């Protein structure tokens, strides 16, 4: 079977578009994401999420994390997509070569 | 399946065997997998939303040690 | 392995430029005769 | 349970018995030596 | 015209190939036996001279 | 309360350093598919570059452990990478997994050099060059250095790692203490941190490749 | 107490051996420039040596923090 | 150093060798590159 | 920037008195949910929906608590 | 009295390890004399592999730092 | 009491002569990556000679990481 | 006791002499590599100059290791 062409829509690459969707039509546009502020703000004054020296290493792997996404993710987005279309290539073309080695035959 | 249940039986009716949970991690992994992963120009968001539930786990099992570090007392 | 050998020059080529300089930058009392004695004339088919 | 022997064992009986032969030799000198320093412990 | 009775049903098998996008290398072994493995020359993986891969 | 990130984890009771070690095959899907995702183009692409690079050196015989060695720089290379993410416990910060990953590939190297071809893995303790006069103090090297280097690649690895983690968990505790100091100077602490992030995933590439790289020069060594 | 006063100037007197591996580490990043600037089309053939010798070198400091922690907090 | 704690250590190695030697190897062999074709 | 403002106008405003009936009826509403059982007509699907938008507002609580004493990171003193 | 003293004793012994990142950083800017010497065409490729052997070098010059640190404040 | 407190110091000064293998190390991993850049057509056998010097300086730093032990453990 | 204790500081400090011989096993067999990359037809006469300054660097390590096993156990 063919594969599909898109994946799940996600934003931030955190949290999937069938969240926002689903809270979307009894709290709003705004209805997500200030659960998401009311939540990281209770967690860190409860000392649910206590900071601690790996808050820091946190931003950090996720700074260079997010920066390597943007600065190398569409270099290797089409990489990915350059290795197949070679591989097809490379095949329907010796596909149909092997045809006039079989209709001069 | 859930999501359009609203019973206490549905605890109870699943298959609850050691072949019974493993079906139903081995279909919660294929409807992910086919779902964000396994389709042509998909996105890094795939695995960015595996790691982002993989820092939960490894920081809910961590947080029996960073409570010994909490700057306030109340 | 300098820069221009990896441009696809050669070194007859790198030559050709050096000492088109050095003549260029003769002076008139002898840039007329030292470009006659080293002009070509060749011709390929 | 089956395709435990097959999925699972058929692929790496190549490697199991013949490859790796010599690894599990030395697997056996690893497992006596993770006993005997939890042994002196 | 036995050897060209064969060629034409030949023929019309590459000319009905699935579309690459829907094969599989199982698949790609029996249209062109060229593409197969030689499993019995080399065992183990990657089942080719490193070199080739 | 410092090496706090290195004890065995543990959740409700249970074990969770299971969940842990067996998590890195789960990134690595497979399809027998000819054109498929773009993630398992890029695998099945690193893979074919990777086995390339640390199997073409090898005989024959050698190359029988394509299997081996490239299923070991894909379990270290991305344990390693899973323990960069925040609070996360990296299993090849232990002792007793590095030892356990080092020891049987080692043995398993030299015992196919002594139980076979054994004649020929006696004169790699005397070079080929070498005069007599001073033989007997050579003999010490070659043998005490093959009997150490088991512990030569468990300890490269874990001493490489923990000691990565350490930096960067204390660093990160300094941008810690002067945030409620002057903030400049936590911008550049920070960015010390950023530096240091860059090169903690380098090495956790590189000590996945010179672990993988060191036996294969052992199994070079003795096919 | 003098046993964990000594604990503190060996970890410290073991450490000085990260010396060694500091220095062994611009000899190869020292060397990658020279010999990149003589063949300029290996460059990544080169650098795949002074990553090599990179975590070689490298890894020679760190057998000194080892006993630099092994000292100073596992006895 | 809680390396040195062995009462731990054969929770390390034994889901280690289900990784290392038949989990993360069963997904290799399932990695195969066909020849090319004429 | 003003696209947050653009949707703050609406509903991050203070309510207006002609609601407080409707939503006193819903309250009434809930309540005889609670009274004979119609917790149990309620399926899977929104009935989580209607936990997140309780924890939702819950936190409109917390975050006032944090600005009635001036401090984020717990309590000051 | 001699666990608080001994630490100065521990402490400048261990910041001795950044001595190899002295000589580190010697042989890294002077193979880049001797490479662009040589080379003067790639002055900008090579002084970003100067720039990556010093900084890999205070990298093992921070390790040293780390147990000077641990020795004199977090005992 | 002081018996053991020396095996502290003792054992923190013999490992540092690792720091003469990890400047060992740096040199012959600097010289295959000159010795390349001039002859790459003889990798196989630099790479043979690397190997050699790799082994033979690392097992001299490793006979001080055996008596820092030695002295640590056994007496 | 003080001398069984400063023995051990004697006979641990002795043995940083094998750092030379790290790092001059390192530099023999790494400039082997450069004299091999520049005349390899004379392999054997210049591997039979590496196993000459190999022998006699160590040997200055052996120096070094010989008094640690002489004012520790000889007397
Ligand atoms: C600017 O210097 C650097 N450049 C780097 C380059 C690359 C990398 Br990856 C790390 C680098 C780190 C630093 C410093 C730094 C500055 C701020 C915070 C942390 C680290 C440094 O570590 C110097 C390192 N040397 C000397 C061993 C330092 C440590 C401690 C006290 C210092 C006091 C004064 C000056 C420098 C001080």
């Amino acid at each position: 079977p063919p594969l599909p062409e898109y994946g799940g829509k996600v934003r931030y690459g955190l949290i999937p578009e069938e969240f926002f969707q689903f809270l979307y039509p009894k709290t709003g546009v705004t209805g997500p994401y200030v659960l998401g502020t009311g939540l990281i703000l209770y967690a860190l004054s409860k000392e649910i999420y206590v900071i601690s020296a790996e808050t820091f290493t946190a931003l950090s792997v996720l700074g260079v994390m997010v920066y390597g996404i943007k600065k190398y993710g569409p270099f290797v987005a089409d990489f990915a997509d350059k290795l197949n279309e070679q591989k097809l290539a490379q095949l329907e073309e010796a596909k149909q070569a092997s045809i006039q080695h079989i209709q001069n035959a | 399946e859930v999501k359009l249940g609203e019973l206490p039986s549905w605890i109870l009716m699943r298959d609850f065997s050691p072949s019974g949970i493993f079906g139903a991690f081995q279909r919660g992994y294929y409807r992910y997998y086919n779902k964000y992963i396994n389709v042509k120009k998909g996105s890094i968001s795939g695995i960015t939303m595996v790691l982002a539930c993989y820092v939960l786990f490894s920081y809910s099992f961590s947080y029996k040690h960073l409570k010994h570090e909490r700057l306030r007392k109340y | 392995v300098a820069y221009w050998r990896q441009a696809g020059l050669s070194y007859i080529r790198y030559s050709q430029i050096c000492a088109k300089a050095v003549r260029d930058a003769l002076k008139t009392e002898f840039k007329a005769n030292a470009e006659k004695t080293s002009g070509s004339n060749v011709k390929i088919v | 349970l089956q395709s435990i022997i097959k999925n699972i064992w058929i692929p790496m009986k190549p490697y199991y018995t013949k490859v790796y032969q010599e690894i599990w030799i030395g697997m056996g000198l690893m497992g006596f030596i993770v006993y005997k320093i939890r042994a002196a412990d | 015209k036995a050897r060209i009775v064969e060629y034409e049903k030949e023929m019309e098998k590459m000319k009905n190939l699935i579309p690459f996008d829907q094969m599989t290398i199982e698949d790609l072994n029996e249209a062109f036996p060229e593409t197969k493995l030689d499993k019995k020359k080399y065992p183990y993986w990657p089942h080719q001279p490193i070199e080739n891969l | 309360n410092l090496f706090a990130s290195f004890i065995a984890p543990t959740i409700l009771g249970l074990p969770a350093a299971v969940l842990i070690i067996l998590f890195p095959p789960l990134l690595i899907p497979t399809s027998k598919y000819l054109i498929n995702n773009r993630l398992i183009t890029t695998q099945q692409w690193l893979i074919k570059l990777t086995s390339k690079q640390m199997m073409t050196m090898h005989n024959t015989k050698g190359r029988t452990w394509s299997l081996m060695l490239v299923s070991l720089i894909i379990f270290i290379a991305t344990t390693n990478l899973l323990g960069l993410l925040p609070h996360s416990f990296t299993p090849t910060t232990q002792l007793s997994m590095n030892l356990a990953m080092a020891i049987p590939l080692w043995a398993g190297t030299v015992i196919m050099g002594f139980r076979s071809k054994i004649k020929n893995a006696l004169a790699h303790f005397l070079p080929q060059g070498t005069p007599t006069p001073l033989i007997p103090m050579l003999v010490i090297i070659e043998t005490i250095s093959l009997l150490i280097q088991p512990m030569a690649l468990a300890v490269r690895l874990t001493a490489n790692i923990t000691a990565g983690h350490l930096l960067m968990h204390l660093i990160g505790s300094a941008t810690l203490a002067m945030s409620t100091i002057n903030l400049p100077s936590t911008l550049i602490i920070f960015t010390i941190l950023i530096l240091l992030t860059i090169l903690e995933i380098a090495v956790a590439l590189i000590q996945a490749y010179v672990f993988t790289l060191l036996v294969s020069l052992y199994l070079h060594d003795n096919t | 107490d003098i046993d964990t006063a000594a604990k503190f100037i060996g970890a410290g007197a073991a450490t000085v051996g990260v010396a060694g591996s500091g220095a062994g580490i611009g000899t190869v990043f020292g060397s990658l420039i020279i010999g990149y600037a003589r063949n300029p089309s290996l460059k990544q053939q080169l650098f795949s040596y002074a990553i090599l010798g990179f975590a070689l070198s490298e890894a020679m400091g760190l057998f000194c923090l080892m006993v630099a922690f092994l000292i100073l907090f596992a006895m | 150093m809680p390396q040195l704690n062995t009462t731990v250590w054969p929770t390390m190695i034994t889901p280690m060798l289900l990784t290392l030697f038949l989990i993360t190897q069963l997904k290799m062999l399932n990695t195969n590159y066909h020849l090319p074709p004429s | 920037l003003a696209t947050f403002w653009y949707y703050a106008k609406v509903e991050l405003v203070p309510p207006t008195p002609a609601e407080i009936p409707r939503a006193i009826q819903s309250l009434k509403k809930i309540v005889n949910s609670a009274q004979t059982g119609s917790f149990k007509q309620l399926t899977v699907k929104e009935a989580v929906l209607n936990g997140l938008v309780a924890t939702e507002v819950l936190m409109w609580f917390y975050v006032g608590e944090i600005i009635g004493k001036r401090g984020i990171i717990g309590y000051d003193v």
